[PDB]
């Protein structure tokens, strides 16, 4: 009957507003409760033993790295940290479900995407010291990591603006004919921005193969939930862009990648995007997921105390080899600090490269000269 | 109004500008066009045929969204495919500064070039346009040159447009190209169908002279040509004229060696004064070429002030400006 | 049972992702059929004779207007111009339900909300030709429309920045204990902008008594609704913020009017956001609600063929008076292209002041300097 | 490290810009407070208190999107009430660049005085911090200075910045200002308890000098007042050293009159040299005291790159770096 472009609907004949539904809201779903058991068998994803392992394994093993580093941290022998507390879940749940060749995009708190993909502790160590083995050349904050070889586009800590680069990536791979998916991660202070808004409808509008994974965490700094938002969540703003949208429990690892293997499952073959809203506890910058994946271990038998002092053990024992090393490690030459500005540097900042170097061949007593290369 | 590459045809610049859209996505396949009304041919005709001839998945429109879309188009290039985007105004770049300054300008230095997005182009019409007021005149070159990271680059004419285009889009780092608007439909000239590039970071003196150094870039270009007519007629006065061309990283030699010969420079330009880009190339041609400036550096440029609508023939920097300040100059 | 503090919800213990409703929107909200017939007597706001008139009266005379606006550019006479047409109805309804003294942001097309405050055709010529009646000193491009008196606030040509000042505007409000509402328009193309999530959010989250008004014309510029979103249009995204939404028929007057004058009692009331989507047709830069309107009121037999010619002429009387007086203002002194830049000129801008003027004396004869005033 | 009001108190530089919003708040029942976790007292502390003394009315905490910060704030002063707006760290306002620019330096303007944003402060912190890299350090104000219709203004300690930003508060332009973060916690001051103002625009002679003028704002301000002190012990060159305190619209007089007197400048800031605000001083004062310049203007400023974190040591314009061009400058 209404013949309007903008939207296809009926007439009706009385004034009623569109209420929200914030109340009873979107469900969280669950697969194992507090205890690790299966709630409902038909939802279980029955993964094999080693992959549910290395998801336990991948997790205490980052837990193992982040008090270390964040000890470090205190003690000034690094700038800055922040854990993955309570992320543990989200991040390598959601991990496992992906193709080891899907991209990433993240928001902060991925270093478990990296750890599932095998990333050497020597590496997330080498950036957080800005050492030699950086591939980043030293150059950003402690605890913004990336990887080519890994797919895990360098993190940037401007909130969102990695999120319509996302979309931008996932259109790319849809005409490359990839059969790759992209993953976004944001919390859900960061889903204020602008830039979410943008992904979102460009995702929705040009028919992108990517997932959009957010982490409800509650807090944004020191701003509640109340204080960021007043509808149901950020899953309820999906369907409002067009997007299919879910909210898991992130304290559970196979509610996490239950519901990101379907999504990508369905992005990939549709080229549309999906939402997922991970919610969780924040628990720490400078019913828990681990314990709950343990609980269910230790059922199936495939865990038990000796196999949790050995394992915590060794773990210690491989973040503490790997933090040697990145500690004994010199500092890039500080001719580093101007190339890659451009892929060329340009004559005027090799002019400043050169005038750098003059300066320090007169004046480099007064700088802190001693563990920089060259 | 204020002012050896195969065969040829007269273009204007928007034609111009379809011309190196159309050699670039036959040539390079990755290649995707992209922005607000881009699928019809562009609100300025820049992109008229290619959706047609190169396909929807290729030149398309997005969501009204600025920010989007170069965040889209770093995206796109983070894959390694060229994405050329469109901002409708260069007045509507703004809403993109983020992801312009803090995310292409660093993409490369931050990741230690693990990542990048050199194939990103953004290209937008830029400067005055005789009645389009606060919003649709603007020229934000001087914003831009200070970020690391990024290339502007500002032609002066349809040859010179196509060329530095194709130059963008094929260099390896986030290039902004700004066409003055004003010129799309004025003079057409004679443009290689095929391909060709001119180098970016180097201006071209267009015409030898050896009292006085003119620069400016755009359509001001042409102004200072018409000024060096003036100066040569008036008052026996030689000037030299200089087309900048690419605003950072700018070629600081060319200007530099003209001014050491001529001893005289004004440079002139349509942004406001302060902060603009004159303010950069004048402070650094006094570091180089102080023993040799027999007056003060000059800089005839718009006001401080927004740019009005109907007062704009009283205050963009024209002809009569430039050649009184040069009168000074030359009798300083 | 579910513990987050992002949300309030129940588990749920399948996995179902949550699918947009399109294909059936949300409805769209009509007073009166093409025939200008009452639907559902409960509805009719029984607006009385005189302030039906006004509706009508305000609508023709801001296309008389336009007409000769439009006429105005194609001769060069005004740089620029663009109509009004089909947005009669939207812009004259939900001006009448305001208080005279809400503050209006605009968006583009709102002249009429103007009109129907009986902003003097001689104002919207004077901006539209820049002359030394021009209250905004002919700094603006023509349909940059302002008036303080009228608390219209001053129109700019950047899409959707007016929204997030909409909320602060109505947030100061709430806090003068104001009794005023706030009312921001925006098309559906704007809707796409990082402001319009950020408007939406913060009226939402600050609790701030704003209407949104998005009319939703099918299109921006030459991009149909297909390319600007993939959700139901505007209407569905409001309840994502928590925003109470309706849609309605943009040209029906009555529809217009009864949805704005709830939603302003609403949030005056509750300090809350309200959003309104209307549906129209893009008619016209350089099924009608005019004709249904002249329906209704040829049935309570308000109007007929003799008033509809007198007014006809009379409007037409009126707009070239003022059209001709327009034409023959000078324009405005070019030292005004200094003042206002800052509220006092810096001693720097009076130097460039003094050498425009400097400039003139010798150059002047190069000058349009005939009709500026001075 | 690489660097008559009434009663006083000692305050850091946090606390004098709680101090000022204290007095803000008392004196001005409209102002309100605003921006990312400003509630609980910010992230470097300077509203703590604010909300429990004046109500969470007035000082508030916003969503997450620093767009929508400013604009909310512009509509706040739009109505007339004072709107102290945050950005959290001065890296992010750039997602808020289009409405500063294009919206809150041109209200007054393209309204002809019918609308204005006046009573908008935004406040951020700004400049390097030893270890902030890319996104924890940037000094964005040059970017800024090329935009008529706002000020922007950076302290060089806790006395100075409490007055400086009362008279942002108070001035009828929307006012950028920038509190060096690194200064927060660093050397008390005394600052009276009451309010008081310190001039825009107006630069400050902070030590006399005969030999060569050195200007500066923020922390750089201590860097050059040691580099006088080096000159002086080890060079015998007495310099004169002044603080602009406001980037725009800047005191051109107070600088020229010393250069008049000098003979000899040397800017110095810790953002990048290209298109940085150095450039804008150095090309005025040639042009004001082209006659009486006994060397080349020198502009001693952060490299153009990003700004790095291992390397900011090497990167910042340290006061090795100013002494070596200073020695030079003299020597020319
Ligand atoms: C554009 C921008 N503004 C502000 C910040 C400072 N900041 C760093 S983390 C944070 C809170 C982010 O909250 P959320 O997105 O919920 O992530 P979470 O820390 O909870 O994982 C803020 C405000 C920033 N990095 N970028
Ligand atoms: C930030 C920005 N980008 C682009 C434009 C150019 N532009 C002017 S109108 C328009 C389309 C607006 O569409 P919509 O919001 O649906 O409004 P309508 O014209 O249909 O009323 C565009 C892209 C602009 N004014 N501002
Ligand atoms: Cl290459
Ligand atoms: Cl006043
Ligand atoms: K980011
Ligand atoms: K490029
Ligand atoms: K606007
Ligand atoms: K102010
Ligand atoms: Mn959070
Ligand atoms: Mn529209």
């Amino acid at each position: 009957k209404p013949q309007f472009p903008g939207a296809s609907a009926e007439f009706i004949d009385k004034l009623e507003f569109i209420q929200p539904n914030v109340i009873s809201g979107i469900p969280i779903y669950r697969v194992m409760d507090r205890q690790g058991q299966i709630i409902n068998p038909s939802e279980d994803p029955h993964l094999p033993k080693e992959k549910v392992l290395k998801l336990y394994k991948s997790m205490t093993l980052l837990n193992t790295m982040d008090r270390i580093l964040y000890e470090s941290q205190r003690q000034g022998r690094i700038s800055f940290y922040m854990t993955n507390y309570g992320e543990e879940g989200t991040h390598v749940g959601s991990a496992a479900a992906l193709d080891n060749t899907d991209l990433v995009f993240g928001q902060a708190r991925e270093a478990g995407v990296l750890m599932y993909r095998d990333y050497p502790l020597e590496l997330f160590m080498a950036q957080c010291y800005g050492n030699i083995s950086d591939l980043g050349k030293g150059r950003q904050m402690p605890v913004h990591y990336g990887c080519k070889e890994r797919h895990f586009v360098t993190i940037s800590s401007p909130l969102a603006t990695q999120i319509p680069q996302a979309v931008g990536a996932a259109y790319a791979a849809k005409r490359a004919n990839a059969n790759r998916v992209v993953i976004c991660y944001f919390g859900e202070g960061a889903a204020s921005e602008g830039d979410a808004h943008a992904g979102f409808n460009f995702a929705a509008t040009l028919e992108c193969p990517i997932i959009f994974f957010c982490r409800n965490n509650g807090y944004a700094i020191s701003t509640p939930t109340s204080e960021q938002y007043r509808g149901d969540g950020i899953a309820a703003r999906g369907p409002g862009y067009g997007i299919m949208s879910i909210r898991v429990d992130g304290n559970d690892v196979f509610a996490v990648y239950n519901a990101t293997k379907e999504a990508r499952r369905r992005a990939v073959a549709e080229n549309q995007p999906f939402l997922i809203e991970a919610m969780t506890y924040r628990i720490g910058s400078t019913d828990h997921p681990i314990s709950r994946l343990r609980h269910y271990l230790l059922s199936q038998g495939w865990w038990d105390e000796e196999q949790e002092k050995a394992w915590r053990k060794q773990s210690r024992r491989k973040v503490m080899e790997a933090f040697e090393q990145a500690e004994r490690k010199p500092k890039p030459n500080p001719n580093l600090l101007f190339s890659d500005v451009y892929q060329e540097m340009p004559a005027q900042l090799r002019k400043q490269q050169e005038s750098l170097a003059r300066h320090l061949q007169t004046y480099g007593e007064h700088y802190p000269l001693d563990h920089f290369d060259k | 109004a204020h002012f050896e590459y195969g065969q040829t045809q007269k273009m204007n610049l928007f034609q111009s500008v379809t011309s190196a859209l159309d050699n670039s996505l036959a040539k390079d396949p990755t290649a995707v066009i992209f922005g607000e009304d881009v699928a019809f041919g562009g609100v300025f005709r820049c992109t008229v045929g290619l959706r047609d001839k190169y396909g929807k998945d290729r030149v398309f429109n997005t969501p009204l969204c600025e920010q989007g879309i170069v965040g889209f188009g770093i995206g796109i290039a983070v894959t390694g495919a060229t994405a050329i985007a469109e901002i409708q105004f260069a007045d509507y770049i703004f809403p993109a500064f983020d992801q312009i300054v803090n995310e292409a300008a660093k993409y490369r230095y931050r990741s230690g070039d693990l990542f990048n997005c050199g194939s990103l182009t953004i290209r937008s019409p830029w400067g005055c346009v005789g009645h389009g007021a606060l919003y649709h005149s603007q020229s934000p070159e001087a914003f831009f040159a200070h970020c690391p990271g990024i290339k502007v680059v500002i032609p002066r004419s349809p040859f010179q447009a196509k060329g530095l285009l194709l130059s963008c889009i094929e260099d390896k780092n986030p290039c902004i190209f700004f066409e003055p608007k004003i010129l799309y439909r004025a003079a057409a000239e004679e443009v290689p169908i095929e391909p060709y590039n001119i180098p970016l970071s180097q201006a071209e003196v267009i015409q030898e002279g050896s009292d006085v150094t003119l620069v400016a870039w755009g359509t001001q270009v042409h102004v200072i040509r018409e000024v060096a007519s003036m100066a040569k007629e008036k008052l026996g006065v030689s000037c030299e004229v200089i087309d900048l061309r690419t605003i950072i990283p700018w070629d600081v030699d060319t200007i530099c060696k003209s001014v050491i010969k001529t001893g005289r420079l004004l440079i002139s330009h349509e942004a406001p004064l302060t902060g603009g880009f004159a303010s950069e190339i004048s402070s650094t041609v006094q570091e180089e070429c102080f023993l040799n400036l027999e007056a003060p550096i000059s800089r005839v440029c718009g006001y401080d002030t927004p740019f009005p609508h109907i007062f704009e023939p009283f205050y963009i920097p024209d002809k009569w400006k430039c050649y009184d300040a040069l009168r000074k100059m030359i009798n300083y």
